[PDB]
């Protein structure tokens, strides 16, 4: 039997299947450390890698590029759990090696690609704390394109006064997400700021692992593919709006939750983002 | 419970684990370049050290 992550409830996604909608024909670029493609809940459209030493993008050697996949797009059937939009195309954009990390120049070859093969939505539950012009450059010019581009938002916790959110995330054009847990506490790790600015399920979030494997990982990493997984519903269901109007929708629907400094504009609800009116419930 | 080594900045990487592991002798150290995206993932058995091209801590570690 298949199980429902509670997040994917918590974010009303089921809302969204039972109208019919499940991100069919959206297109998924998951820029992460690959994505298993031999996993029996997964189906891995296509992709690419921009790691020198690790040229197949459908071996994930670290785990995590899998497991964000899951949260976009398990399949709907009788197995694992079931993704946000199980029907999305999903893409492998392998931009990190093995240990978790890639250089900026990786991850941008992994924007350009994205945007050379029509991807609706960027995930990039990513980060690091300096930006540079060409990384700003790359989003910008991804979302100047179309593409809705969703990041995790930082996993530094708070600082005083000061943002903690990273790049790409701290970019205006790219949406920042923290995470919260089945409370809709804010996580402690979760990073802060002006630039935060939706809130998804990130504590203890079950999904798909490389070897036919599932776990509970935690971090912005589990919120961020929450939303762009939201973004394909949202595409599916009204295929002629455009990452402005699907950016507005999500942020203009969440459910508040305390200041906005910590929680941004509260957790997405995407039954309310895909209507044609939006309020916050 | 020790979670940040402000006080590692500028030390070598040796030291740094040295002293992580005095802190938290369980902790799964790796090292990666600073100036690298990393995955947004939060371990707490995990002490990251991102170090400098000289091999020296070039940012406060923390558990994550
Ligand atoms: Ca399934
Ligand atoms: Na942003």
């Amino acid at each position: 039997a298949q199980s429902v992550p509670y997040g994917v409830s918590q974010i009303k996604a089921p809302a969204l299947h039972s109208q019919g909608y499940t991100g069919s024909n959206v297109k998924v670029a998951v820029i992460d450390s690959g994505i298993d493609s031999s996993h029996p809940d997964l189906k891995v459209a296509g992709g690419a890698s921009m790691v020198p030493s690790e040229t197949n993008p459908f071996q994930d050697n670290n785990s995590h590029g899998t497991h964000v996949a899951g949260t976009v797009a398990a399949l709907n059937n009788s197995i694992g759990v079931l993704g946000v939009a199980p029907s999305a195309s999903l893409y492998a954009v392998k931009v990190l090696g093995a240990d978790g990390s890639g250089q900026y120049s990786w991850i941008i070859n992994g924007i350009e690609w994205a945007i050379a093969n029509n991807m609706d939505v960027i995930n990039m539950s990513l980060g690091g704390p300096s930006g540079s012009a060409a990384l700003k450059a790359a989003v910008d010019k991804a979302v100047a394109s179309g593409v809705v581009v969703v990041a995790a938002a930082g996993n530094e916790g708070t600082s005083g006064s000061s943002s903690t959110v990273g790049y790409p995330g701290k970019y205006p054009s790219v949406i920042a997400v923290g995470a919260v847990d089945s409370s809709n506490q804010r996580a402690s790790f979760s990073s802060v700021g002006p630039e935060l600015d939706v809130m998804a399920p990130g504590v203890s979030i079950q999904s798909t692992l490389p070897g036919n494997k599932y776990g509970a990982y935690n971090g912005t990493s589990m919120a961020s593919p929450h939303v762009a997984g939201a973004a394909a519903l949202i595409l599916s269901k009204h295929p002629n709006w455009t990452n402005t109007q699907v950016r507005s929708s999500l942020e203009n629907t969440t459910t508040k939750l305390g200041d906005s400094f910590y929680y941004g504009k509260g957790l997405i609800n995407v039954q309310a983002a895909a209507q044609h009116h939006h309020h916050h419930h | 419970m020790k979670t940040e080594w402000p006080e590692l900045v500028g030390k070598s990487v040796e030291e740094a684990k040295k002293v992580i592991l005095q802190d938290k002798p369980a902790a799964q150290i790796i090292v990666l370049p600073v100036g690298t995206i990393v995955t947004m993932e939060y371990a707490i058995d995990r002490v990251r050290l991102f170090v400098d091209r000289l091999d020296n801590i070039a940012q406060v570690p923390r558990v994550g």
